[PDB]
Parts: C-alpha cells; sequence; structure tokens
RNA sequence: UAAUAACCGCAACAGGUCUCCAAGAAGCAAAAUCUUUAGUUAAAUAGAAUAACGCAGGUAAGGGAAGUCGGCAACAUAGCUCUGUAAGUUAGCAAGAAAGAGUAGCUCUGGUGAUUAUCGAAUCAGAACUUUAAAGGUUAGGGG
RNA sequence: GUCAUCUAAUUAGUGACGCGCAUGAAUGGAUCACCGUGAUUCCCACUGUCCCUAUCUGCAAUCUAGUGAAACCACAGUCAA
RNA sequence: UGUCGGCUCUUCCUAUCCAUUUCAAGCAGAAUUGAAAAAAGGUAUGAUUGUUCACCAUUUAAUAGGGAACGUGAGCUGGGUUUAGACCGUCGUGAGACAGGUUAGUUUUACCCUACCGUUUCGGUAGAUUUUCAAAGUAUUUAGAUAGUAGCACAACUCAGUACGAGAGGAACCGUUGUGUCACGCCACUGGAUUAUUCAAUUAUUUGAUCAAAUAGUGUUGAGAAUCUAACACGUGUUGAAAUAAUGGCUGAAAGCCUCUCAAGCCAGAAUUUCGUCUAGAUGAAUACUUUGUCUUUUUCUUGUUACUUUAGUACAAUUGAAAAU
RNA sequence: CUGUUGCUUAUAGACGAUGGCAUCAGAAAUCGGUGUUGUAAGCUUUAGAGUUUCUUAAUCAAUACUCUCGGGUAUUGAAUG
C-alpha cells in the first residue's frame, strides 16, 4: 500500500555512508582548471580558525531595500601565519588519472617539516632529510636534481609545491606542521616549474595567494559529536509519548518483502568528524599588514582583533589572518584549507564590495559591554584593589 | 542607545527592545535588566545601576 | 495588495491563535484559521510574522462580524524578532487588523503601536496607524 | 525469632500474618518534614568512562488541544479570614456553588479570668514602621 | 432520517417531528432533586499532547576484576529472476 | 504465517496533479482544452466518523492515482472487530440467537544468524635491473576503477496598464530583490536547558546566640557564566561545458517535381544524460629514512616488521617480438 | 622502525580507533585579564516606629548609611604568565 501522505526524505544521500575521517587537516579533492593564459600563482592556503565574532558592514550594492546604516552579519576568523615551501612534484596524465613523476625537494628542511615522518619523534634518530642535505652539492647529487627539473618539463602536466606550516607561531600544542600540495595555475609548464624552483625555501603569504573581496571555498572536518540517534543524525520524527519501548526511532525501518533493510532507512551511528567542503564564501577583511588590525574608517580605536579575554578555548591571534563571512566547518583550533573558487560566483552580491562599519571585539563569555580592557577600566574607573 | 533599567551603553548589535501599549519603547541590554524593569523594581534601589551611583556620589 | 518584499521575520503565531482585533470593527478577538501564501508541509502548522496576511474567524464581536471568516494583518506580535540591522524587539500582544484582498483597510483607526513590517507592506495601515515601531 | 534473614509462599523472596508500651519541633491534625532514647550503616558485588536507546524525576521561547478514538499524560486550583453566592429542589439541599479582597517581619495597644495589688490562659481585634509586598519548604479542592 | 442549534467547517451533542424494520405501561411507563474512581458533548483556565524539539539529574546500558544462567537449535546462514 | 485502521519510515510503478521542453484548438490577449518527451524534485492544515470511504471549511504552483504478505503489532496504539460481566429491541415455550445497537475488557521474548548502520584487528596483488638504478620495511604527500549525489519552488519590482483587443480586460523574454522548504554546517549576535547544589534571598529542623553551614534523596525562588542547542540565531548549495528526448528546421534523394531522413549527412532544442563539482573508496604512484643486490623453505626472536645469524644447495654478459592508415 | 605505557591527554571518543606532547615533557598553585551575582564579616549613621529603664542613660529594635564597583566565584571542556 501506498503511504497516505508524501513528505521530503531525511538525510541526504549524498553523504552515505557517514564514515568519520582519520586525520584532522582535509585534502581538497579538486583544484581550480588550469587556464594557461596567465601568470603562474599559487591556488590554494591553510589556516586555522580561531573564533567568530560580528560585524556591522554598510550595503554597497543597489536596487536593495536594506538598512543604510548597516547589516549585522557574522565572520569566522581564520589565522593564516605565512607557509614555507620544502619542495615541489610533478604530475603527469595517464590512463588511471594523474601520477607523481618527481619530487624535488629543498636543501634546509625544517624540523616542523621532519616530524611528519615519524610517530614517536622522542625516539627516532631524526636522521630524516640527513642523506639529502648532506650530498645536497655533490655533482652526482646536483646533476641528479638537473635531471629531475628537465623530466617535469618534458613529461608533466600539474605542478605543486609543497608547502608547510610553522607552529611556533600560532597557540597550538602540536609542533609537528601541517603539509599541504598547493598547485600552480598559469602559464606553460616550463615557467610553473622555473615560478615553483624560485619558491624554494621561501615564505609565502595569504596575501599573495587571495586578493581582496574574492570568493573562496572551504574544506575542513566538522566538530565530532559521537554516536548519535536518527533524530538527530537524520532529523525523523519523534514518536507519541504512549510509545512502548521508547520514543526517539524509526518506527518501521522497511517494508516485508524486499526482505532486508535498505541503505536508505534512518540508522543510529556516527555524527561529527566528517569533511565537508563549502564553496562561495566571501573575504571581508585580507588581514596583512594595515589590515592586521580591527578598526574601521568609522570606529577608529586601534585595537587587536583578538576578544578581551582571547578567542574562547583558542588563544591570541597576532599574525596574519582571514575574515570570512558566515560559518565555516569545524571548531576553534581546526585546521582550514582554502581555495581559489572552482566555479566563481558572477552573482551581484559576489562582486560587491565590502566596507565595515564596525567589528565585534567585546568579550565572548558572558554580556559584555566593553569594546578593549582600557575602555572598561574607563568607565568603571578605580577600584578597590590598586587604590589599596 | 541607552539601556532602560541599568542606565548602560548598550553595544552595538546587543540587547532587546520591548514595545508597550502605550506607545513608549524600551531597549534592554540583558535579560537581568528587562526581568527586573517588568517587576517595577526601581533602578535607583538597585546598587550596581549607572542610575544608583549619580544619585550617590 | 501588498507593495514589495518582506524580509524573514520569525512567525510567532500559529494556527488557532487568538489574537486581539486592534480595529474600531466591533471585532473584540479574531483566531488564525489559515495564513495565505503559507506553503505545506507534513504536519506542520500554518504560520504567520508581522505584515502576514491571514485568513481568520470572530469568536468575539458584534452579530454583524462574529461566527463568519475574515482577512486579517498582523501588525505587531510578542514573539522576538530581529531585524536585519541587528535590533531585536517584540510588543506586548498580538494584534490584527481587518483588511480585504486590495488590502484597503475595512476600518478607520488602530489603537496601539505598528510594526514597520506590516506598515511598509500595506500603505493603507500606515496611514491609519498612529505610530509606527 | 516473632520477621526487608528464625513464620507461610521451593529462598536471606520489595507478597502475606493477631497484639502491648510510644519523646521534641510544627501544625487543626497519631498528616508531610527534621531530631532525641534505642537500633543500624549491612542488608541479590564493585571500579573507570560519562556514547546512542531506555526506566524514574524535571524545565522551556511564541502559540495554546491545532495532537489523539478520547485533554490519555502532565500542567493548573489548593491553608485560613472577611464579603458574596444562581437555576433547580423531595424545601432537607445545591454550596467549599460561581466570584472578589486580605495574609510577612519588627515595635506596640485593647478584649476575654482567679484571690484580696499579685498570679495565669493562649486566643481575638486594632495601629504605626520596614522589606525581596508575604498560605504555598512540606501538606493542600480545577471550575462551569 | 428531516428541521433548528452548537462550529470557519459537525456520521458527534442538544432541542423538535413521528405509520415507531422491531417503544410502551410492577418483563413496569414518564419524571432526577441530592449522590457516582459509571457513559457522552460543549465552554473557561492551564499546560511539550502538538507546531518541533532542545536540555538537566539519578540508575543502568559501555569497559574492566570476581561470579555467572535461560528460551531456542535438521544442517546452516549475501542477493535477482 | 498475530487478523482493520491510524501514526512513523524507505523504496518502487506511470495510466502525470504542479514545475521544465514541445505540437494542436472553434488558440486575438488572459484563462482554458487535447496530446508528446520526462518519474530527477514536490504533492498540505482541520470539524464529524474506529472507519478505508465520504462530505464540508481553508491554504497552495499542485494539494495525482497506486504497489511492496490488501508494506510496516519481539515498531507503537487497541479506537473497531472477535471469548468470558451487563442493558435494550426483535425472535424462541425454554436454555438461548441476531454482519442489530450500547458499555467495561492483561498486547509476552531478541542476548542467536543474516540484512542495515557505524567501528576494530590481522593479511595482502609481478615482472624493472642506466647504483642518479631496482626491490623490501616504516611514515607522509597524493591517486581515484567503483558506489552515491542536491537543489528546487514561489513571490515582489521593471518590462507595462504595454503587446493583443471595439471595449471590457490584459501577458511574456532579459535584468534585479526576497521568501519557503530540503541538504550540509555552525555558536558571533537573540532565545532555551542548567547539580559550576556559582552568587543572593528565604520556609521548617538541628548546631547555647552571632558567623558559618548541614538536613528536606536537586527544599524553594531570582539572576545565572560554561557546554549543548533553535522548528526560536545565522551562513553555503544563483555553478560552468558538451551531447540529447519529444519537437521545429538545413541540404537532399528515392520518385527529373516534393519531402526534416520507415535514406546517407547536419543544426536548434528539457526540472534530461555525461563531463566539471561534492562524499566514501580498491589496485596504486612519488618522496624521506633503514636496508639489500641470484634465489627459497623449515625453524626461530619480537607487541610486531625489516635487516640480521648458522648449515647447505643453486645460476653466473653477450643472435628474443613494432610501419601506420584504408 | 612500530606497538604497549605516561600526560587520571585533546580539536577525538561506547570499547578499540583517531589527534598531540613526551625532559626545552607534563602538572600544579599564585598573579594579572576575562566573566557571574549584587555590596561580605567587624565596628558606625541616635538612621530607626516604639518600649523600657536610670529618668536626655542606657537598652532592645525589622530595616537603612559610610568603610564597600564590596565580598564570593571563575575551567570544570576559558585565555596569559
Amino acid at each position: 500500500s501506498h503511504r497516505k501522505f508524501e513528505a521530503p526524505r531525511h538525510g541526504s544521500l549524498a553523504f552515505h555512508p557517514r564514515k568519520r575521517v582519520h586525520k584532522v587537516r582535509a585534502t581538497v579533492s579538486a583544484f581550480p582548471k588550469d587556464n594557461a593564459a596567465e601568470k603562474p600563482h599559487l591556488t590554494g592556503f591553510l589556516g586555522f580558525k580561531a573564533g567568530m565574532t560580528h560585524v556591522i558592514r554598510e550595503v554597497k550594492r543597489t536596487n536593495t531595500k536594506l538598512p543604510k546604516d548597516g547589516v549585522l552579519e557574522p565572520v569566522t576568523i581564520i589565522e593564516t601565519p605565512p607557509m614555507v615551501v620544502a619542495g615541489f612534484v610533478g604530475y603527469k596524465k595517464t590512463t588511471t588519472g594523474l601520477k607523481p613523476i618527481t619530487a624535488v625537494f629543498a636543501e634546509h628542511i625544517a624540523d616542523e617539516f621532519k616530524r611528519r615522518y615519524t610517530k614517536k619523534w622522542y625516539k627516532n634518530t631524526k636522521n630524516q632529510f640527513a642523506v639529502h642535505t648532506e650530498k645536497y652539492n655533490d655533482v652526482k647529487a646536483k646533476s641528479k636534481r638537473e635531471r629531475q627539473i628537465r623530466l617535469i618539463k618534458n613529461r608533466c602536466d600539474v605542478v605543486r609545491v609543497i608547502a608547510h606550516t610553522q607552529m611556533a607561531l600560532v597557540p597550538l600544542k602540536q609542533k609537528k606542521a601541517e603539509v599541504m600540495e598547493i598547485q600552480i595555475n598559469g602559464g606553460s609548464i616550463a615557467e610553473k616549474v622555473d615560478f615553483a624552483v624560485s619558491l624554494l625555501e621561501k615564505q609565502i603569504s595569504v596575501n599573495s595567494v587571495f586578493g581582496t573581496d574574492e570568493c573562496i571555498d572551504v574544506c575542513s572536518v566538522t566538530k565530532g559529536h559521537g554516536y548519535n540517534g536518527v533524530i538527530k543524525r537524520f532529523g525523523v520524527r519523534h514518536l507519541p509519548r504512549k510509545t512502548h519501548r521508547g520514543l526517539r526511532k524509526v518506527a518501521c525501518v522497511g517494508a516485508w518483502h524486499p526482505a532486508r533493510v535498505s541503505w536508505t532507512v534512518a540508522r543510529a551511528g556516527q555524527m561529527g568528524f566528517f569533511k565537508r567542503t563549502e564553496v562561495n564564501k566571501k573575504i571581508y577583511r585580507l588581514g596583512c599588514g594595515d589590515l592586521k588590525n580591527a578598526k574601521t574608517e568609522f570606529d577608529i580605536t586601534e585595537k587587536g582583533i583578538t576578544p578581551m579575554g582571547g578567542f574562547p578555548h583558542y588563544g591570541v591571534v597576532k599574525n596574519d589572518f582571514l575574515m570570512i563571512k558566515g560559518t565555516v566547518a569545524g571548531i576553534r583550533r581546526r585546521v582550514i584549507s582554502l581555495r581559489k573558487a572552482c566555479f566563481p560566483s558572477t552573482t551581484r552580491t559576489a562582486q560587491e564590495q565590502i566596507v565595515l562599519k564596525f567589528i565585534d571585539t567585546s568579550s565572548k563569555y558572558g554580556h559584555s559591554r566593553f569594546q578593549t580592557t582600557t575602555e572598561k577600566k574607563a568607565r568603571m574607573g578605580p577600584m578597590k584593589k590598586d587604590l589599596e | 542607545q541607552v539601556c532602560a533599567f541599568s542606565g548602560f551603553k548598550i553595544p552595538v548589535a546587543k540587547g532587546r527592545k520591548y514595545v508597550r501599549l502605550d506607545l513608549k519603547s524600551f531597549t534592554f541590554i540583558n535579560k537581568k535588566s528587562l526581568m527586573q524593569f517588568l517587576r517595577k523594581t526601581n533602578p535607583r534601589k538597585v546598587f550596581w545601576t549607572a542610575i544608583y551611583r549619580q544619585l550617590n556620589k | 495588495g501588498r507593495q514589495g518584499n518582506k524580509f524573514r521575520v520569525t512567525c510567532g503565531l500559529n494556527n488557532a491563535s487568538t489574537v486581539n482585533c486592534a480595529d474600531n470593527t466591533g471585532a473584540k478577538t479574531l483566531t488564525i484559521i489559515s495564513v495565505k501564501g503559507f506553503h505545506g508541509r507534513l504536519n506542520r502548522l500554518p504560520r504567520a510574522g508581522c505584515g502576514d496576511m491571514v485568513v481568520a474567524t470572530c469568536k468575539k464581536g458584534k452579530p454583524e462580524y462574529r461566527k463568519k471568516m475574515h482577512t486579517a494583518v498582523i501588525i505587531r506580535q510578542r514573539r522576538t524578532w530581529r531585524r536585519k540591522d541587528g535590533v531585536t524587539l517584540y510588543f506586548e500582544d498580538n494584534a490584527a487588523v481587518i483588511v480585504n484582498m486590495k488590502g484597503e483597510m475595512k476600518g478607520s483607526a488602530i489603537t496601539g503601536p505598528v510594526s514597520k513590517e506590516s506598515a511598509d507592506l500595506w500603505p493603507k495601515i500606515s496611514s491609519n496607524a498612529p505610530t509606527i515601531v
């Protein structure tokens, strides 16, 4: 018999199975489609989510009824200290997809990058890249490197630079760096390798990769929740109060005679540590150099982007950062992989200029009142302590 | 905007507004003040309010 | 009869919700039956926010208005709702006025304040509205 | 022993089995709640973690029975004092009908007796002042 | 059943009509004041019954040390025709 | 073989109700009617009734029809039916009968295998020797056969009181701005829970009184950080390319003409298909270090792996294998 | 090399798993910041309606003033040192 009434199915089958990831960092399964009529450039980065705040921004779109004094928006702060490029790899197009050909590495490798090649560092001999470094300048090894460079220019189609973070610049307790392969989209493969070689051992900033008021994609791992029922996993209806043996379950898990439970039925299981890519994320402020502060042309107080008492569970942001309109997957301290949009958004809201009027740096605990800790002391004035 | 009960300077994008049938509207900084306003509590008798700290000292 | 669009207002008025009638057309209270423009979902009840046209019945009023179905516009509600400019606000009671499909108001007076969401949508209401909050 | 281990139930079974003696607070009360004399701390094992689904006890924005066979379940009223109380009626009732007001703390005042000024009873009424404006910790009628 | 009424809406309720398949007079007929852990309908109040679910506590469930059963069991256990 | 209905949930059919693309009308416009492609997405809220059914009042772009042991009771409920109590009406001499009505009537077990959802453990893919090489071990960076798939719909402004039409009436393409739902997230702002028995107050009992507590299995009340969460807050799915279905066309024979082709060859054309994009993912690849350089087995040490150790045995550089297309 | 183990370990979690650090490890207090509640206890304003007693001398007195933007709490899943 048919169901009496119709309703959309609960949950999405575009993400089945709901298997939790193993590595905190999430790898972009794609890069923006290459154009060979432009100068080579980097098409990705990697930052650490600090927290969230809200800003008042002035609307520049026309033919809209939004208030002239400003609209309240939520923004996520992604601290992105400079990266260190420690090698590059060429990929070839074969009948089984891309196949890496060679990986040329730099002469000097940081201890942050070496920790990735072990599991118990404090017991290791820490001899990673030792033979590579000690024999870097030998004619036998120098000749081999020139062959590796020439091999890529002859039989490769994709170049990616192996860049890693610097964990000393962030309040995280992890010391081992996070390694990401960032593709070079640009001219011919001859000048891609030329551009790649120039970047060895150099430091890259987020401003060189992303511009101003640019829509990007974000890939990260969502916040974990452990084992969960069908009401939270799939949002099914709770059963009436009278029900024997419990309310929060799916009553019928299949008809009689497919004789098996279908893969489409909502079942309990793991929700949480899932990889998700969200596209069309606007960059509000490119917090590099001049814009490293939280001041605006309207609100001219010199205040750091960190709220009073620091970002909850994170700490203090003292490096470059990005302001993203809205929410991104993952809790604070999560590693965030950034990338240029594969399909750029041409909507009038995507091309719209961003002009901020106010950035909220009040404390994120409780019902705070003051923006800077100085103006808290000004309003309250002297207290019993200090004066006694 | 200044809170109707506490008398504190209300931060932007924070607090709630209460509109009465007598065409008078009040904006509050937190549910702590709004609850005390709804109980007909005199802000001059509440020690931490900005109004009390003006009448005295 | 409505002019222009309306932003998102969290609808706090359900089906079978009794509201006051701030009009002067002999109807005391109205109970919401359906909401015009509401898009159905299984087991969901029709919802109405400020400035929402509704279909309501009068269970208290003059004999020429009682026990009949009317069309009303929600002008204020006790449900907290947020404007796009970061202003969180809510009224003291739920109220509505009786208007027809073309939007022209049946009565000629409104008691108390009127939300900007309902005033801008229906020009005839704003003309009879004392204050627009 | 006379019973949450000596009795009857297959048992060291949350079931059942006749009696005597019986403190303080508080209150109308042998009520709920806390303590004294007496008894006991063991009465089918524990430790760690603090997932889903459960059993027991709860709370909730706006709406208010639209849920459902059905207000099932829960919520709600609840003591005392004063005013007031309908139709109907076997004239006895309905009736705690329905409905409305008061109630705290502190400092005082008056009434209710006995022996010829002293001695004693908790009870009722009244007045200023102050506060977080007062039956509601427990107990405690939803109404038509 | 038909007519009123209750509701926005009434196979429900109440009040009327009566050639009543097949009511009816101690197989008792009609009429109810009080009373009822009896059956039914409607109002007020209130509320997670519901829109639509969130969240808190205790006990388990989870794992471990000791201890440790039972129903059931031809052989067994992936699907389509 | 637990026998009605409802609730919850997934999937399937098309004989399509809506949205998309088309042809026809006795199609001027608007609104409609007949038909084709197409089943990827949607298809409601209530009064009465146990009802399936029905009939009403609304809302909507539409409120289409069905299957899955008349889907679904170790999923619920027990309203109906369908035991045992009782009442009425008719029938029967009587005990008693009534798809006649009424009222009250226990809904047991998963800890087994598999299916499904999640989650561990051990094992592992064959022909290369340019030592700048080749293979094994450990770790990272990647790869993507396969499987799933997600965005829809409506409204407002402008076009425009314009096209059309005697008038009455009265659109559409581009563009712009929102809303609803579904999906994925998220904790800034607003709201909710709250045993931080946090802070404050307070009823009763007990500490000789104050202070400070305890007890009433969380005494109670007000405010209440954190954490979680919103149907109650808010972000993203406005995103590109090619080829198609129905259909309309181009050149063009058969059949000197005609014809879109039951011919060869082309074009335009869908909520379509496939790339692109998202999720899980097998065999894999590159680099780093440790080795080894003709080979294996049985033993054996380790939590385990590799190198490693002993006794042997075994081979030792030199004629193999390519036109492509039709 | 890898695993056990330790931090009564986290961005994770039923258990395994996963993520981090392991002697420059880790933990702990204390301090400052940041939040919550609302002005501690001792003495003083005759604050103070009245009573009482010496008879302007005290008392006892709910509540109220100054010290006091006080005191208490604050990772436990907060941030520095």
